[PDB]
């Protein structure tokens, strides 16, 4: 019940009363852990943006990172670094464009690499986590390019250098499975496997088509790189699961997040980051509400929870706020993170009971993306 | 105001998020920062790329194709923000996707998003 | 009588007596069986047409006459853009001023003068009847009146429902009479969202009453010379086709190399393409536009030759603002555009589509 | 009573029914006029900021200009151009600093000049209009530097080049009176006249001291360059007036904006731009409210209007909103502009009756500064 | 809550604008962006310049001189904004003036404003 | 006994019999009429002091002993900052370890060894009584016990209120007994908002019980050699004064050129200034700091010489983070700082302020 700002007043008065000296200095953030959570604020397309680093357990902002125009955040699963691909202009939003990758130390938040990306190659879009992606060794960053055509840029983080663009087919998103391989989703309804060497055209294999042309897959699937599990809901809440753990795509039985009855009652997923996946529990969390079929980007007030293995519903939580995005911590007794763009606030819930524990407000102008590390 | 409710178009105020031509707009209405319904504000650059939606006009009962174009090269206007998604598809169907910054073809290779205009380019079908 | 005038033009249009040696009519080069273009193979394939003398070839591809009646008379609009007229370079004001030109052109019908045209008209009892009923007694005795009346009849005939029927699949779909296939509907969506709609749609915004998929403007899209056609034309390897700048009275250097945007109606059946017939296949015409946008090495290559497209004939005034769109058409979008453009074929030409 | 969005729907619908075509294009703003007003948004110290160009007569945004970190706006009195001095960084708010001046065309809003200021010489401060100032001929921009010591930078707008720094005494603010002369306010309570050239020590002459060390003169005095009239309130609403029109300072009789009874009951000025001055009517407008003495930057809800020659009160307007800044158009029947930082809204009032006529909302994050041209 | 009312210090919550040491703060409290009452957040640079005020502590009835210091080099935090001006004087008395971005002496020449810390440097006089 | 020990040190402090030729006591170089500093002119003016031989000059300026008792014993704090100790280079741990050293230094009191000092103490019947009463019978017969006992007494004497009275105008104003002038007040405001507060205040934050206007740390502020002093000391043109690095046991090259921050109490009457006495005027000591901040040409020039300040004697480990403040002190603020520092003068030395 005592707040962080109250306990801080009391510590400060006791220092004063006892004559305890201390040097004003730059703090270090605490060590990355399972309960650290990152909230990116794309700020409704503003030319400059912010990321908040938050301790989920205390509900406290522990630092911030500035970015430019629609940056893509990535966070190494082992906690060793964070990075983003970003874009700046010589006169605010006009003049010469520079795209670049920065790597930051995760406790000092100091840039440890600034890597310029030649010829302004980033895709400028509303933030999708899997349009920029780390390989599982953490040594390579892969970013998507849309113009003039779908391509994928390879950035060597170890040597701090852009390497090359890979030509790909008409495909979207980047799910890395190895130091030299990633998967994308193609317009035609298949996945493409892209295997790449230091030089050469890549080797590209497609799977079979796994969804029909009139089944719409959302912009924000959940991908657990450590499980090799791609969890991909459609506009109706049908959930495709693809196992990438063998290094090849194996398509799991499709699951329905909503019942036939709820569907006919106008229950649909909706929001921004609509789906989360917990690796250890093998569990899928989906933001849903009653809504018209073309209100798919509005906030939702419920989360449904289901067993990934069977598709049985485990819980349905009333969130108590307008929630746009969700994610979960990857430890035992996880937190369920529920971000409201409209409230600019991160609501922090027990993922088991769905109860709200605490919240962090004043998170920028239109915060939308939550990222966690999977450290287990 | 009920955000999850079926969107209801009107044809009496272009500065409101329910104006019929804004059925798949994402960003800001240019008329609120010195442009007009189908023109960019001064100082900005008009993109040639577009997104399309079929928007129902309650006045004449017809459906028109609105091919949205962005006005680019300025920070986002911050006035009359709107996000509607009638017929909006995911990014892999990009001709219908509205999270994408459609500043391609803008003079001076302007690529920052200021606001969006709503011109009619055809009848639907 | 508007009916009568057009019926007279229908007679003149197929009459080879309007050529010097009576070997060709309008319909020889504008064949009604081929959407009013030229099926005949000459020294440069179907790129350019052979005149009445059996040897002379033109330097430009024979365009369709379908929908040519929807084009406004030549003028400069308030934004300073030239619009309308007839011929690839706009050198004729309208269809009437156009009609007399092939008649007297030594590389086409090759009549020596208006007097010779009049003499041929006056030699036909039916023309004496039809002309005099419409223009007055003695019209055919006066070379100037006769030639002007022949041009008026031909322009009237070209303005009938038969040149512009609006019965294509696209037309049927817009009337709500059927639907596009998925591939056609994709191609239409690409056409109206990519750069094609900046030049190949009548209006900048709104819905056109009788769309012909051209804004009637003049653009230099940076086409290379058609080597075999330039050779056949005999104009010399030194010659430059300056497009609109060659119109008498146009003096502005910014119009050099610009040509009239063609209507895309019947495009699928009126190959080869462009003002010089340089591309035989519709897909190649579409791929040409990737040369301005794609970074793939293949975009630099004409798939019909496997060699680079070639330097533009006129290297200034390229429509770069419109052409450098930032987006490359992948193979699937090219397929969709072809399928869409095939829906602009008039009902009576659908059998040609195979 | 028909709104601008309503008028526009009506017109669009008539064009659509009539089949009227128009080409989508970039608009020009309407020609600069007496009723154009500019609102700058320092955005509570954000690294990027915006200025709104407003037609006060219609209450319509007619354009925007982007700026960097705490830019200083100037508007040429004859309407020929606008300009700002501004500051950007190579990575949003960190890395190499570049200070520059940009001049813009007042109808296309394109930059017509971008002039680098060497050695990052601008004073970064919450925005004070008379910290960057045009000479009367419009040829030279003068900007204040605080660090390492008070200095004034001279920028040649015609030649599009930075000229020199001038060393000055311990003084603040810049009121230009001639192509080669301006006045500043000194810590010691005098003004300093500074006459300068291209090279050599400028000629600096102090006036007499005109106020005690414990009367505090606000950071936002009103200065009418065409009248040479410097109107300078103190924290208590006592107003100093200095006549610079002779080229030398002449001290006018001080007036009290508030009566002895109002002052006894806690009335004081307060806000950001607390004072305005109308040249042709010789009238002074002051934002006032009942407040504790150290709440001098809070909004006020009243404006007092007084005759600048006699100090007689002409009106006291109840503004009906929390107003931080005021200014007036310089034409006959002028408008009284009332900007609310908290509502982010400019309220436009008839200056004669004080009645609110219309308003323009959504003006950025924390708009504070109103500038108009004296074109008369 | 009445913004024009006399400011009333408290010594129970440093995140509030009425916390006693914030009597002449202008900006944002660093405690709310990962700093603490008297330390900068990670990634920012601590200025050496300051501004002073004499702030009454209601815990011990004494007034203390608070020499504010800015943490610089990041865009403004936007969390716990506050503007108080007890004893605050105009810019020509800069040691008491709080509109100035007091980032001088920050490492790497950082000069953008992120938040302000509130350390005590003496008792009043 | 606390009393008697300090009383014994009071006698020693003024006794020239602790010097080889008997010409010199502590109080000769630490003159209580001059805030415990040396008024005598030598070959380098007042920059360095002359020893008991009448010829040898030291290489460092004689500091005040006022407030030296508030300095903590030498230690490394947790920041890795050395702090405290005695002498400009902290080579003595505390007052007691320091006191024996001038006695045996051949450029100062020049006694040949501890036994010789014991033999001088033993000659004086008053020392036999006072020493034995405090330290036991036979103390003066054991050279090592006698020497350590004298150092003890002398350190006790410097710990009395006489050396640290806290009765300056500044102290009175802090007790509410009087007020600063507007100029003194402006000088205090500058001192506490500019970089001076970063080294010349006891604490990093909070309030000190007994402020002496030093943090007891070691800093290289980039001072030049004082050439006439260095010529007088005879150490050689090639000698470098390494400051703290010269302390036995410090080996860290980052400590080279660092000196202990002096207390500013009585600074107005204890010129010349710095560890080598290089600046005559207090104004000039203040102006030195503008070399790191000002862009004016004048800021590079020592106003006492008309010549540049000079190349630092040690041109590495400079405290640039603190020195490069970004803000130049204009003349009004130098004026104010002089005024303020003059309030740090002990009551009994206020009459010295005029001269
Ligand atoms: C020898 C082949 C030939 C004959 C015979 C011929 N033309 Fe053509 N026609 C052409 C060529 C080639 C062009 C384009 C020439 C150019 O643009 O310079 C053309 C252009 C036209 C155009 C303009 C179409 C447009 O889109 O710009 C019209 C109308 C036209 N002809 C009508 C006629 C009429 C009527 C006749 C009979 C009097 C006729 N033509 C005879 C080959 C022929
Ligand atoms: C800059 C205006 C402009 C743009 C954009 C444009 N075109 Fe064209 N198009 C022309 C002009 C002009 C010609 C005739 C060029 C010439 O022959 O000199 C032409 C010719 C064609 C032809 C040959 C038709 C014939 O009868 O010979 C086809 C097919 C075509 N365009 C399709 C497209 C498609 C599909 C797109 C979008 C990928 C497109 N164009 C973009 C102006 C444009
Ligand atoms: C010849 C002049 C001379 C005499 C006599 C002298 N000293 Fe000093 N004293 C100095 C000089 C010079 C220094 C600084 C030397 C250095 O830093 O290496 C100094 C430094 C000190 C310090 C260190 C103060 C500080 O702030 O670091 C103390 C304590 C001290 N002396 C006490 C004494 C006592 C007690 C005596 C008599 C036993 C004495 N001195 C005799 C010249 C003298
Ligand atoms: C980086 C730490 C630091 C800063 C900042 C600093 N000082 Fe000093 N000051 C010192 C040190 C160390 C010395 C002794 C230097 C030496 O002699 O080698 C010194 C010496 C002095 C002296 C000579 C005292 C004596 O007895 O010789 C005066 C006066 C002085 N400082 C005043 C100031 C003033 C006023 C400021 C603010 C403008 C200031 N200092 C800033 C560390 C600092
Ligand atoms: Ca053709
Ligand atoms: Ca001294």
């Amino acid at each position: 019940q005592e707040t962080q700002g109250q306990a801080a007043a009391r510590a400060a008065a006791a220092d004063l009363a006892a004559g305890q000296d201390d040097e004003p200095r730059i703090l270090e953030a605490p060590a990355p852990d399972a309960r650290r959570v990152y909230v990116n604020d794309p700020a409704h397309f503003a030319a400059v943006t912010q990321q908040f680093v938050i301790d989920g357990e205390a509900g406290r902002v522990i630092g911030m990172i500035d970015g430019g125009f629609l940056p893509n955040p990535v966070v190494a699963d082992d906690g060793s670094f964070i990075a983003h691909a970003s874009t700046v202009f010589s006169r605010i939003a006009r003049g010469e464009r520079t795209d670049y990758v920065e790597v930051f130390d995760p406790v000092t938040l100091l840039p440890t690499a600034d890597i310029e990306l030649p010829d302004a190659p980033r895709f400028l879009v509303g933030t999708y986590p899997w349009m920029t992606s780390l390989t599982p060794d953490g040594k390579t960053l892969l970013f998507y390019q849309f113009s003039p055509a779908p391509a994928v840029g390879v950035v060597d983080l170890e040597g701090k250098a852009f390497k090359r663009m890979l030509d790909v087919p008409d495909c979207y998103h980047i799910f890395p499975t190895a130091p030299d391989t990633f998967f994308m989703h193609c317009r035609d309804g298949s996945l493409a496997k892209v295997a790449f060497g230091t030089e050469g055209t890549p080797e590209i294999t497609h799977t079979e088509v796994f969804h029909p042309e009139d089944e719409f897959l959302i912009n924000h699937p959940a991908y657990s790189q450590k499980a090799g599990r791609l969890v991909w809901p459609t506009y109706t809440g049908k959930i495709h699961q693809i196992d990438l753990s063998s290094g090849d795509a194996k398509f799991l039985p499709a699951v329905e997040a909503l019942t036939e009855a709820e569907r006919a009652d106008g229950w649909r997923p909706g929001g921004w980051q609509q789906v989360a996946y917990h690796r250890a529990l093998d569990r899928i969390y989906l933001l849903v509400d009653q809504r018209d079929e073309w209100r798919h980007k509005t906030a939702s007030r419920f989360v449904v929870v289901l067993d990934a293995k069977t598709g049985e519903r485990l819980a349905k939580f009333e969130m108590g706020h307008e929630i746009d995005s969700i994610n979960v911590s990857q430890d035992e007794k996880p937190l369920l993170y529920a971000l409201s763009t409209g409230d600019k606030t991160l609501y922090i819930h027990d993922a088991e009971s769905g109860e709200e524990l605490r919240s962090v407000n004043q998170l920028g102008h239109g915060p939308q993306v939550i990222t966690t590390a999977d450290m287990g | 105001t009920d955000p999850r409710a079926k969107w209801v178009p009107q044809d009496n105020d272009i500065q409101a998020c329910d104006y019929w031509r804004h059925c798949s707009i994402d960003g800001n209405i240019c008329d609120c920062s010195g442009g007009s319904l189908t023109n960019c504000p001064p100082g900005t650059k008009l993109a040639t790329a577009s997104w399309v939606a079929s928007c129902y006009n309650p006045t004449d009962g017809q459906s028109y194709l609105i091919a949205y174009r962005d006005c680019c090269g300025y920070n986002v206007s911050g006035r009359c923000p709107c996000l509607n998604t009638e017929g909006e598809l995911p990014v892999y169907r990009p001709e219908f996707a509205n999270d994408i910054i459609w500043c391609f073809g803008a003079e001076d290779d302007a690529m920052t998003y200021h606001c969006t205009i709503s011109p009619i380019v055809g009848k639907a079908s | 009588a508007d009916d009568a005038l057009a019926a007279l033009g229908a007679q003149l249009f197929v009459d080879p007596a309007l050529s010097r040696n009576a070997t060709q009519s309008c319909a020889t080069c504008h064949d009604p069986a081929r959407a009013f273009t030229d099926p005949r193979e000459g020294k440069a394939g179907l790129a350019v047409s052979v005149g009445d003398d059996g040897q002379s070839h033109g330097d430009r591809n024979t365009p369709t006459l379908g929908y040519a009646a929807l084009v406004p008379a030549f003028h400069r609009d308030a934004n300073g853009k030239y619009k309308g007229g007839q011929f690839w370079d706009g050198r004729a004001d309208d269809l009437k001023q156009q009609a007399g030109q092939p008649m007297l052109n030594p590389v086409e019908m090759a009549m020596p003068d208006r007097a010779a045209v009049a003499a041929r008209l006056r030699d036909d009892p039916a023309y004496r009847t039809g002309f005099e009923a419409l223009f007055g007694k003695g019209v055919l005795d006066d070379p100037e009146r006769a030639f002007d009346a022949a041009a008026e009849a031909l322009a009237a005939y070209q303005a009938t429902g038969e040149f512009s029927p609006f019965d294509s699949k696209y037309d049927r779909v817009m009337r709500g009479e059927e639907k596009f296939t998925p591939l056609e509907e994709f191609g239409y969506t690409v056409f109206i969202t990519w750069n094609c709609r900046l030049c190949h749609m009548q209006r900048k915004q709104g819905v056109a009453e009788r769309e012909t998929f051209t804004n009637f403007e003049y653009h230099n899209i940076g086409l290379p010379v058609n080597e075999t056609a330039r050779e056949a034309s005999g104009l010399g390897a030194d010659h430059v086709d300056h497009g609109l700048l060659a119109r008498p009275g146009i003096e502005d250097p910014a119009q050099s190399g610009r040509f009239k945007v063609p209507s895309l109606r019947n495009v699928a059946v009126t190959g080869p393409y462009m003002h010089n017939g340089v591309f035989t296949d519709l897909r190649t015409a579409i791929l040409f536009y990737n040369k301005y946008t794609s970074r793939r090495p293949e975009a630099k290559i004409n798939p019909e030759t496997g060699a680079p497209w070639g330097e533009p004939e006129v290297a200034r005034n390229l429509s770069l603002a419109e052409l450098q769109s930032g987006l490359m058409l992948d193979d699937g979008r090219v397929d969709a555009l072809v399928a869409f453009l095939e829906t602009l074929t008039d009902r009576r030409y659908e059998p040609l589509l195979e």
